[PDB]
Protein backbone atom coordinates (compact mmCIF):
# COMPACT_ATOMS: atom_id res chain seq x y z
CA UNK A 1 0.00 0.00 0.00
CA UNK A 2 2.76 2.64 0.91
CA UNK A 3 6.46 2.90 -0.27
CA UNK A 4 8.66 2.98 2.86
CA UNK A 5 8.69 -0.07 5.24
CA UNK A 6 8.03 2.20 8.25
CA UNK A 7 4.97 3.95 6.64
CA UNK A 8 3.22 0.56 6.09
CA UNK A 9 4.13 -0.35 9.73
CA UNK A 10 2.64 2.99 10.98
CA UNK A 11 -0.45 2.38 8.74
CA UNK A 12 -1.20 -1.15 10.14
CA UNK A 13 -0.50 0.06 13.73
CA UNK A 14 -2.71 3.17 13.19
CA UNK A 15 -5.49 0.73 12.11
CA UNK A 16 -4.64 -1.34 15.26
CA UNK A 17 -5.34 1.88 17.29
CA UNK A 18 -8.92 2.09 15.78
CA UNK A 19 -8.40 5.91 15.47
CA UNK A 20 -11.17 8.11 13.98
CA UNK A 21 -11.23 7.94 10.12
CA UNK A 22 -10.67 11.75 9.72
CA UNK A 23 -7.59 11.55 12.04
CA UNK A 24 -6.46 8.27 10.36
CA UNK A 25 -6.86 9.79 6.82
CA UNK A 26 -4.86 12.92 7.89
CA UNK A 27 -2.05 10.52 9.00
CA UNK A 28 -1.55 9.19 5.43
CA UNK A 29 -1.69 12.72 3.87
CA UNK A 30 1.12 13.78 6.29
CA UNK A 31 3.02 10.48 5.70
CA UNK A 32 2.43 10.40 1.89
CA UNK A 33 3.76 14.00 1.55
CA UNK A 34 6.70 12.79 3.72
CA UNK A 35 7.01 9.84 1.23
CA UNK A 36 8.03 12.35 -1.52
CA UNK A 37 10.30 14.14 1.04
CA UNK A 38 12.08 10.87 2.09
CA UNK A 39 12.61 9.82 -1.58
CA UNK A 40 14.65 13.00 -2.36
CA UNK A 41 16.42 12.58 1.04
CA UNK A 42 17.31 8.95 0.15
CA UNK A 43 18.47 9.81 -3.43
CA UNK A 44 20.76 12.66 -2.11
CA UNK A 45 21.95 10.36 0.78
CA UNK A 46 23.23 7.33 -1.24
CA UNK A 47 24.52 9.64 -4.03
CA UNK A 48 26.13 11.84 -1.24
CA UNK A 49 24.90 15.02 -3.07
CA UNK A 50 23.31 16.24 0.26
CA UNK A 51 26.68 17.53 1.59
CA UNK A 52 24.96 19.30 4.54
CA UNK A 53 22.23 16.71 5.41
CA UNK A 54 19.54 19.47 5.53
CA UNK A 55 16.75 17.04 4.42
CA UNK A 56 17.08 14.68 7.47
CA UNK A 57 16.15 17.00 10.43
CA UNK A 58 12.99 18.33 8.66
CA UNK A 59 11.68 14.72 8.12
CA UNK A 60 12.72 13.41 11.61
CA UNK A 61 11.04 16.26 13.58
CA UNK A 62 7.96 16.06 11.26
CA UNK A 63 7.62 12.27 11.96
CA UNK A 64 8.07 12.88 15.75
CA UNK A 65 5.35 15.62 15.86
CA UNK A 66 3.16 13.36 13.60
CA UNK A 67 3.50 10.59 16.26
CA UNK A 68 2.68 13.11 19.07
CA UNK A 69 -0.10 15.01 17.16
CA UNK A 70 -2.25 12.01 16.05
CA UNK A 71 -2.11 10.00 19.36
CA UNK A 72 0.46 7.21 18.70
CA UNK B 1 12.59 12.92 -19.07
CA UNK B 2 11.10 9.42 -19.47
CA UNK B 3 9.30 9.63 -22.91
CA UNK B 4 12.08 10.75 -25.33
CA UNK B 5 15.29 12.28 -23.78
CA UNK B 6 16.95 8.80 -24.09
CA UNK B 7 16.89 5.54 -26.06
CA UNK B 8 14.25 3.29 -24.45
CA UNK B 9 16.08 -0.01 -24.97
CA UNK B 10 19.40 1.04 -26.61
CA UNK B 11 21.41 0.26 -23.40
CA UNK B 12 20.81 -0.88 -19.78
CA UNK B 13 21.21 0.78 -16.40
CA UNK B 14 25.01 1.33 -15.94
CA UNK B 15 26.97 -1.16 -13.75
CA UNK B 16 27.56 1.64 -11.15
CA UNK B 17 24.10 0.55 -9.77
CA UNK B 18 22.21 -2.79 -9.58
CA UNK B 19 19.30 -3.92 -11.88
CA UNK B 20 16.05 -4.98 -10.13
CA UNK B 21 13.29 -4.22 -12.74
CA UNK B 22 13.53 -3.39 -16.51
CA UNK B 23 12.16 0.09 -15.56
CA UNK B 24 14.43 0.58 -12.40
CA UNK B 25 17.92 0.00 -10.94
CA UNK B 26 18.78 0.36 -7.28
CA UNK B 27 21.77 1.83 -5.55
CA UNK B 28 22.88 -0.31 -2.56
CA UNK B 29 21.22 -0.71 0.92
CA UNK B 30 17.73 0.03 -0.61
CA UNK B 31 17.46 -3.64 -1.80
CA UNK B 32 17.24 -4.87 1.86
CA UNK B 33 14.97 -2.41 3.81
CA UNK B 34 11.42 -3.52 2.76
CA UNK B 35 10.57 -0.32 0.80
CA UNK B 36 8.79 -0.45 -2.65
CA UNK B 37 11.92 0.99 -4.45
CA UNK B 38 12.38 -1.36 -7.48
CA UNK B 39 8.85 -0.42 -8.80
CA UNK B 40 7.78 -4.06 -8.96
CA UNK B 41 8.78 -3.94 -5.18
CA UNK B 42 10.72 -7.29 -5.52
CA UNK B 43 13.94 -5.89 -3.90
CA UNK B 44 13.99 -7.91 -0.59
CA UNK B 45 13.54 -11.31 -2.34
CA UNK B 46 14.52 -13.58 -5.34
CA UNK B 47 18.00 -14.53 -4.15
CA UNK B 48 20.25 -11.57 -3.43
CA UNK B 49 19.38 -9.93 -0.04
CA UNK B 50 17.60 -9.88 3.41
CA UNK B 51 16.62 -13.34 4.67
CA UNK B 52 17.29 -11.76 8.15
CA UNK B 53 17.24 -8.36 9.95
CA UNK B 54 18.96 -6.92 13.07
CA UNK B 55 17.81 -4.05 15.38
CA UNK B 56 19.75 -0.99 16.60
CA UNK B 57 19.29 0.95 19.86
CA UNK B 58 15.67 1.77 20.77
CA UNK B 59 14.55 -1.16 18.58
CA UNK B 60 13.64 -4.77 19.37
CA UNK B 61 13.47 -7.83 17.06
CA UNK B 62 10.50 -10.22 16.74
CA UNK B 63 12.76 -13.30 16.60
CA UNK B 64 9.91 -15.83 16.34
CA UNK B 65 8.64 -14.58 12.98
CA UNK B 66 8.88 -15.01 9.21
CA UNK B 67 9.38 -12.43 6.39
CA UNK B 68 5.55 -12.21 5.79
CA UNK B 69 4.99 -10.58 9.21
CA UNK B 70 7.79 -8.51 10.81
CA UNK B 71 11.39 -8.83 12.25
CA UNK B 72 12.29 -5.42 13.90
CA UNK B 73 10.19 -2.86 15.93
CA UNK B 74 11.21 0.18 18.03
CA UNK B 75 11.02 0.48 21.82
CA UNK B 76 8.16 2.92 21.07
CA UNK B 77 5.98 -0.22 20.76
CA UNK B 78 7.35 -2.62 23.41
CA UNK B 79 4.90 -3.25 26.28
CA UNK B 80 2.49 -0.70 24.78
CA UNK B 81 -1.31 -0.99 24.48
CA UNK B 82 -1.36 -3.07 21.26
CA UNK B 83 0.48 -6.23 20.16
CA UNK B 84 2.99 -5.77 17.33
CA UNK B 85 5.12 -8.90 16.80
CA UNK B 86 3.95 -12.07 15.04
CA UNK B 87 3.62 -13.91 18.37
CA UNK B 88 3.12 -10.63 20.32
CA UNK B 89 6.37 -11.20 22.27
CA UNK B 90 6.74 -7.40 22.50
CA UNK B 91 4.02 -7.15 25.17
CA UNK B 92 5.24 -10.07 27.33
CA UNK B 93 8.97 -9.25 27.77
CA UNK B 94 9.57 -8.84 31.53
CA UNK B 95 6.39 -6.74 31.90
CA UNK B 96 3.86 -9.56 32.53
CA UNK B 97 1.11 -7.23 33.77
CA UNK B 98 -1.87 -8.41 35.85
CA UNK B 99 -4.93 -6.24 35.31
CA UNK B 100 -7.58 -7.81 33.07
CA UNK B 101 -11.36 -7.91 33.53
CA UNK B 102 -14.55 -9.48 32.12
CA UNK B 103 -14.75 -6.63 29.56
CA UNK B 104 -12.09 -8.38 27.43
CA UNK B 105 -11.44 -11.97 26.33
CA UNK B 106 -8.74 -13.73 28.38
CA UNK B 107 -5.99 -15.72 26.65
CA UNK B 108 -4.07 -18.75 27.99
CA UNK B 109 -0.77 -16.84 28.22
CA UNK B 110 -2.44 -14.13 30.34
CA UNK B 111 -2.86 -11.31 27.80
CA UNK B 112 -6.35 -10.00 27.02
CA UNK B 113 -8.07 -8.56 23.94
CA UNK B 114 -11.48 -7.15 23.01
CA UNK B 115 -14.28 -9.71 22.62
CA UNK B 116 -14.67 -8.87 18.90
CA UNK B 117 -11.13 -10.19 18.30
CA UNK B 118 -12.21 -13.75 19.16
CA UNK B 119 -12.84 -16.44 16.52
CA UNK B 120 -11.62 -14.55 13.44
CA UNK B 121 -8.94 -14.48 10.72
CA UNK B 122 -6.30 -12.64 12.83
CA UNK B 123 -3.78 -13.90 15.37
CA UNK B 124 -4.60 -11.15 17.85
CA UNK B 125 -3.26 -12.50 21.15
CA UNK B 126 -0.05 -14.11 19.80
CA UNK B 127 -0.85 -17.37 21.63
CA UNK B 128 -3.73 -18.10 19.19
CA UNK B 129 -5.93 -18.58 22.29
CA UNK B 130 -8.45 -16.20 20.66
CA UNK B 131 -8.85 -18.77 17.83
CA UNK B 132 -8.48 -22.20 19.49
CA UNK B 133 -11.78 -24.03 20.00
CA UNK B 134 -13.81 -21.59 17.86
CA UNK B 135 -16.66 -22.71 15.59
CA UNK B 136 -16.73 -20.53 12.47
CA UNK B 137 -20.19 -19.93 10.94
CA UNK B 138 -20.21 -20.37 7.13
CA UNK B 139 -19.35 -17.60 4.67
CA UNK B 140 -21.84 -15.36 2.84
CA UNK B 141 -23.18 -16.08 -0.66
CA UNK B 142 -20.78 -13.58 -2.29
CA1 LIG C 1 13.64 -1.50 -0.71
CA1 LIG D 1 3.50 -3.65 21.41
CA1 LIG E 1 -8.64 -13.42 16.88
Amino acid sequence: EFRMEKLNQLWEKAKRLHLSPVRLAELHSDLKIQERDELNWKKLKVEGLDGDGEKEAKLVHNLNVILARYGL
Amino acid sequence: DEPDTCGHSVNTCRASQFQCDNGRCISGNWVCDGDNDCGDMSDEDQRHHCELQNCSSTQFTCVNSRPPNRRCIPQYWVCDGDADCSDALDELQNCTMRTCSAGEFSCANGRCVRQSFRCDRRNDCGDYSDERGCSYPPCHAN
